């Protein structure tokens, strides 16, 4: 599957 | 006031016309502008932001090699005006690739985030408008979800078909992004979720609700 990379906002 | 991303697939799938006289991309800009309209006639103080994927080019701020390719900021969260119709009537084209329809709604959040910083709205809103023609990872999509639960927004998906006759020759692609989309709904609303799937024909009166 593709990664994609999140933005930090997201991960917090 | 709420805030409402329009996300709308602009890929090549969109261009070819075989139902009616319009295009789905002829189709979905049509009610893009019919609803637009409205809300500056009516002077609504909603905001109205505008992500296009499946876009030649790529302007988004979370674009770098290999991510969140041919999506574009089109318009940002901002009152709707007669710039913006004119800007969409004659610029806004079909595009010649496609692209991943997780990928532009992370991008149409994050302008959300960004953009209704400090301020107080009704609802957050995103209106994406496919055919799911286009291939997609499911990367993180758990973190997409309990992102948009955190946040709070809405989600409503508008199709150029009915998924509930004949058969209308549905690819499995199209079909895989129907499954998604209902397992996506299903994760925020439960059952009622689903209802929030609509047709293009529908459209301008849902996203009006």
């Amino acid at each position: 599957e593709r990664k994609r990379i999140l933005p930090t906002w997201m991960l917090a | 006031k709420s805030a409402v991303v329009l996300c709308m697939d602009v890929g090549l799938a969109m261009s070819h016309s075989n139902q009616g006289k319009e295009s789905p991309f002829e189709q979905a800009k049509k009610v893009m502008m019919l609803f637009l309209q409205r809300q500056v006639f009516a002077e609504s103080k909603d905001e109205i932001a505008v992500v296009l994927y499946g876009t030649d080019t790529t302007d988004n701020a979370l674009a770098r090699e290999d991510q969140y390719e041919n999506i574009s900021v089109h318009r940002h969260l901002m009152l709707p005006d007669f710039d913006l119709l004119e800007q969409i009537e004659n610029v806004v084209e079909p595009g010649s690739v496609q692209a991943d329809f997780l990928d532009a709604l992370i991008v149409s959040m994050d302008l959300l985030q960004k953009e209704t910083l400090g301020k107080k709205y009704t609802r957050l809103h995103i209106a994406v408008f496919s055919d799911l023609s286009s291939p997609f990872s499911v990367d993180q999509l758990e973190v997409i979800i309990a992102n948009l639960k955190k946040a709070e927004i809405t989600l409503q998906f508008f199709l150029p078909f009915s998924v509930d006759g004949p058969g209308k020759g549905l690819s499995d692609q199209q079909k895989e992004g129907i499954e998604m989309v209902r397992k996506i709904m299903f994760s925020l609303d439960g059952e009622e979720g689903l209802s929030e799937v609509f047709t293009f024909r529908d459209s301008l009166e849902r996203l009006s609700i």
